[PDB]
């Protein structure tokens, strides 16, 4: 958890900003503002260009900003994504080309809502959670069989504690749901009952309204919750304890703040001992959960691309992309791609993969 | 409190086996290690002094204790790490340097002598379970 | 014969002939644990359990050895399963109680103040089950009960979750000092109009006194009684507990005068009556155990109590040269400098003490918050200054952590209201101001009380 | 112009706050910890070497020995401290 080596790379992957990424055992899927959905095969060989093993599908003219993938053993592989207009779209992945099957799982009354965020909950029935621009969270149960015959069953909704924009959502393996809002408030509710449990506000001050939750994550053990939020042009991370709902501390570094510009995404490793954060300042930082101390830092440059023709030094307006901000980051379990792995997407329209030494 | 200057029935349960046959000095080192004593080996390079180290690592692994390998050259730690990780199976290998830590909770840790001296002066808890310490390039 | 370093070779030799001998594995792991090789012992006990999954002593030993490296979840799971399997052996029950107590103490140390109280209640429940149903009793269980009963006094915001019924059941199921402190089960809860902190302190005293079996155990028994009475006297501030502590400490010193903690306790006990005897006791304690830095801090604070600034400064300089990682010397230096008249150095030392404390001292948090508030009231600042806002935020967090342990503190509540009104945090200010207004209303007929009430009401109107 | 120059607010700025705001030695000490001087000793009976019972006895080993005041290998372990360095 201290040495990371670059493994594979791909430049100019999309025609617009790559807003999110997700991964499973078989492949890595990314979305972008051009409206396409791309699949990157995880099982590669030596010195094989990742753009050779890639499959794209057009989804919506408006563009996409959220994506998630569900893989479970009959083998089903589902993808759910959200578009800029506010639609919720489900696709089934089948393999040696890749086949995209559009699924119509939402009824007519459920197609009038504008969705922002989404997340899959795998069985340990599978569940789907989503947030609304009005500040509501919806809970679904997914039934694949009745023979292939998928149905989505609505379980209930959770209203906003105060209404504000719901920006992020997560679900734990012990049956908890966390929702983040645009004023810095986080609500935690019970999965089996749909009744809220805790409600804590993480703002340094309320003099100005530039506080907003950007990411909420549950520990792999499920006993911890990490929150990334804004502090008027700074990025902050705070750790909470989910069994009783009390503040533990904060992650900070000289630059009371974790990042210099903004913290976009969070991610835990398999054991829940290390946390990684992605910053608008163009850095990845790794933290020790028990000691609350920084471990390592990675720097992003436009010159990291292996192929020199795919290096995007400037955008269409002439602004420099020498140190581009990171949109999203993801940990990959062992054996998906010996040791763990990591993936991230940046402002230079690149997708990058890393490997842990050991 | 003294120093002394110096097979199938003597050691019927060896902790490691090799395709070839060990030389006399290798057998003597293995036998005296099994009896429970310390050993000083002085031989030409590429005569097979790494067999003694490998046998010590395997023997400590059997007892469920730890081994530390040290050298005074900082450019040999990485080579030794790679070589030991290639040689051994079911035995973990780690590497400790000034900044990086790889597999801290391993069975065989590789470092330099200055790191070990700092650990000894600072009372590191790692030494609680260490049974053998190997000094190379004396 | 209890010479465990000599049996390691024999157990290894026995295992070299028959690698499937479970009893040899258990013996070898027990020898490693006795010699200070905890991780190797854990590996050996895991191997023994793998060979025979029905072995209960291997599981008990593995859980006990896992408790020694700070892995309480796995150890508690193993011990709960073992106690559910064989529920008639007292050894497993006492082991479970010990692991629960140690887990709660570690959680308190690491800042998880809310989980520690629940684990303390669970430990009390297990102790009650043991004492009542299993009809067993030894010194260890009472020692554990006394150790775990202090978390209800330290975390005073959760003292209302004290299991009084289980405690009276445990004490009812089971003379020289009873005339000094007058603590008796027959007349413990009789007196009304007292908080739960007093009840917890009395239960701690009773638990210390009930732990009865070359005269080392008797001396330790009297020392524990003295320490419990000292804690009760410090918390409640009543004369009758100081005399009981002095009695117990004198008896323990008579039984064995070679121990340093007894002299430390005796010095703390008489620290207000006679400073010469306290100084003598602290000096003897330093002589007996010279690698202890708390005696030097006690002596420096005693010097500060009688207004001897230079003596305290010299002792604190020595202490800083001896234990830099501690936060107490920095707090003492900051107090001396603040009394002298320096402002910048006092602020720097208070900040260093607060940072070094890492949430383990209430005094550090309170002093840091007071200093930050005192430097930024009429200093001519603007909301656009990032550093001032961050200082105020840190002070607010420190005061919240302080209130988790010692609520109903008037000065801390006033400082918290002053900071919150300036950070625009009005709901927390409303709650804290309601608490403070209730406190001041209960506390009141004088003149300064009315003026303080008027000022508090003005701030409370500002909050609305 | 009206919103930027002539709109009063109910949140008091720091200037008005500056205009209107007005701002035991034994509790600094550490009481020593309790001492326990007893333990279980497990006994065996038989050639197989199975544990037959246990008794509570006195242990001949200072009581609260940690890494700050003892050099013995049997002292307590502080797992919040770095175990490698």
């Amino acid at each position: 958890s201290k040495v990371f080596i670059a493994t594979a790379n791909a430049g100019k992957a999309h025609d617009a900003d790559i807003f999110s990424v997700s991964a499973c055992n078989s492949f890595t899927v990314s979305c972008s503002g051009d409206g396409y959905l791309k699949v990157w095969d995880n099982k590669l060989l030596d010195n094989e260009n990742p753009k050779d093993k890639s499959y794209s599908h057009f989804v919506h003219k408006s563009g996409l900003h959220h994506v998630d993938v569900l893989q479970a053993i009959f083998e089903l592989c589902l993808v759910a994504t959200t578009s800029f207009s506010g639609d919720l779209l489900f696709y089934r992945i089948t393999r040696k080309k890749v086949i995209f099957e559009k699924l119509d799982l939402l009824d007519s009354d459920m197609k009038k809502h504008s969705f922002w965020a989404l997340k899959w909950g795998a069985s340990n029935s599978h569940r789907l959670v989503a947030t609304d621009v009005k500040g509501t969270t919806y809970i679904w149960k997914f039934h694949p069989f009745a023979n292939w015959s998928p149905t989505l069953e609505l379980q209930g909704t959770v209203e906003s504690p105060m209404s504000q924009f719901a920006t992020s959502v997560d679900i734990s393996e012990r049956g908890l749901i966390a929702t983040g809002f645009n004023n810095g408030t986080v609500q935690i509710s019970e999965l089996s009952t749909l009744r809220p449990l805790y409600n804590f506000e993480s703002q340094h001050s309320m003099i100005n309204n530039s506080n907003s939750i950007r990411s909420v994550k549950f520990s792999p053990q499920g006993s911890l919750l990490a929150i990334a939020h804004d502090s008027n042009s700074f990025g902050c991370i705070t750790l909470y304890e989910t069994e009783f709902g009390e503040r533990i501390g904060s992650l900070s570094v000289p630059t009371e703040f974790a990042h210099s510009s903004w913290v976009m995404s969070l991610s835990f490793n398999d054991s829940g001992e290390t946390l990684c954060s992605a910053g608008w300042d163009g850095k990845l930082r790794f933290w020790d959960v028990k000691t609350k101390e920084r471990i390592t830092t990675l720097n992003m440059h436009c010159d990291d691309i292996e192929i020199e023709e795919d290096i995007l030094a400037v955008d269409e307006h002439g602004d420099s992309l020498a140190e581009p901000g990171v949109f999203d980051v993801k940990f990959l379990k062992k054996g998906w791609r010996l040791n763990e792995s990591l993936c991230c997407v940046c402002l230079d329209r690149s997708i990058r993969w890393f490997r842990e030494a050991g | 409190e003294w120093a002394h200057v110096v097979f199938d029935e003597l050691i019927p349960n060896p902790a490691r086996s090799w395709p070839f046959e060990l030389d006399t000095f290798q057998k003597e080192a293995v036998y005296h290690l099994e009896q429970g004593d310390s050993v000083f080996v002085a031989a030409h390079t590429s005569a097979g002094k790494t067999v003694v180290a490998e046998y010590a690592i395997a023997m400590a692994h059997r007892n469920m204790t730890k081994t530390i390998y040290t050298s005074p050259i900082k450019a040999l730690s990485n080579q030794k790490f790679r070589d030991f990780k290639e040689t051994f199976d079911d035995v973990n290998i780690g590497l400790i340097t000034g900044d990086v830590q790889i597999n801290p909770d391993a069975n065989c840790l590789i470092m330099t002598t200055e790191i070990l001296r700092s650990m000894l002066y600072r009372g590191a808890d790692l030494i609680r379970d260490v049974e053998f310490v190997i000094f190379d390039e004396v | 014969k209890q010479e465990e370093s000599d049996s390691i070779e024999w157990f290894q030799s026995a295992l070299r002939v028959d690698p499937n001998d479970v009893e040899s594995w258990v013996g070898l792991g027990q020898a490693y644990h006795a010699c200070g090789r905890i991780e190797a012992s854990i590996k050996v006990f895991d191997k023994a359990i793998q060979l025979r999954p029905s072995h209960t002593f291997a599981q008990y030993f593995k859980a006990i050895s896992l408790c020694d490296v700070g892995e309480y979840l796995e150890s508690l799971d193993i011990l709960e399963k073992v106690c559910q399997e064989a529920a008639t052996e007292e050894s497993f029950q006492i082991g479970l109680v010990e692991v629960l107590m140690r887990c709660s103490l570690d959680l308190y140390s690491q800042g998880f103040l809310l989980k520690s109280v629940s684990i303390a209640k669970d430990t009390i429940e297990r102790i009650k089950i043991i004492i009542s149903e299993l009809k067993c009793e030894n010194q260890q269980v009472w020692i554990y009960l006394s150790q775990v009963l202090r978390l209800f006094i330290w975390i005073e915001s959760k003292v209302d979750t004290l299991p009084v019924e289980s405690l009276v059941s445990i004490f009812e199921n089971s003379e020289e000092i009873d005339s000094v402190d007058n603590i008796k089960i027959d007349t413990l809860l009789d007196s009304t109009t007292d908080d739960n902190v007093s009840i917890a302190c009395k239960f701690l005293i009773l638990a210390s006194k009930y732990s009865v079996s070359a005269g080392t155990v008797r001396a330790s028994y009297w020392y524990n009684i003295g320490i419990s009475e000292l804690t009760a006297f410090i918390t409640l501030k009543e004369p009758q507990y100081r005399d009981a502590a002095i009695f117990a400490f004198k008896k323990s010193i008579q039984l064995q005068s070679n121990t340093s903690e007894t002299w430390i306790g005796l010095g703390i006990a008489t620290m207000d009556i006679n400073f010469r005897v306290s100084q003598h006791c602290f000096i003897k304690a330093t002589a007996l155990e010279p690698k202890a830095t708390n005696t030097w801090f006690n002596l420096a604070m005693l010097g500060l109590k009688k207004k001897d600034t230079e003596f305290a400064q010299q002792v604190l300089n020595k202490l800083q040269s001896l234990a830099p990682q501690d936060s107490s010397p920095w707090l003492g230096m900051a107090l001396i400098l603040e009394e002298q008249g320096d402002i910048i150095g006092s602020s720097k030392l208070f900040a260093h003490s607060f940072i070094l404390s890492n949430g383990r001292s209430k005094a550090a948090q309170f002093m840091y918050a007071k200093n930050v508030l005192e430097n930024h009231i009429n200093n001519g600042d603007d909301e656009r200054d990032i550093e001032t806002v961050e200082k105020l935020t840190t002070a607010s967090i420190a005061l919240e952590q302080f209130f988790k342990k010692s609520p109903d503190s008037q000065f801390a509540l006033q400082c918290a209201l002053l900071t919150l009104e300036r950070l625009h945090h009005y709901e927390n200010a409303n709650e804290l101001a309601n608490r403070l207004i209730g406190i001041l209303e209960k506390k009141f007929q004088d003149e300064r009380e009315l003026f303080n009430f008027a000022i508090i009401k003005g701030q409370f109107a500002r909050i609305h | 112009i009206k919103d930027r120059f002539l709109r009063p607010s109910n949140a008091l700025p720091w200037s008005l706050l500056d205009m209107v705001q007005d701002v035991d030695y034994k509790e600094l000490l550490k009481v020593p910890d309790p001492i326990n001087r007893t333990s279980y000793q497990f006994k065996r009976t038989g050639l197989e070497g199975k544990i037959s019972g246990y008794k509570e006895e006195v242990d001949l080993k200072v009581a609260n020995a940690n890494a700050s005041n003892s050099l013995s290998i049997t002292r307590s372990i502080n797992h919040n401290q770095n175990s490698v360095r």
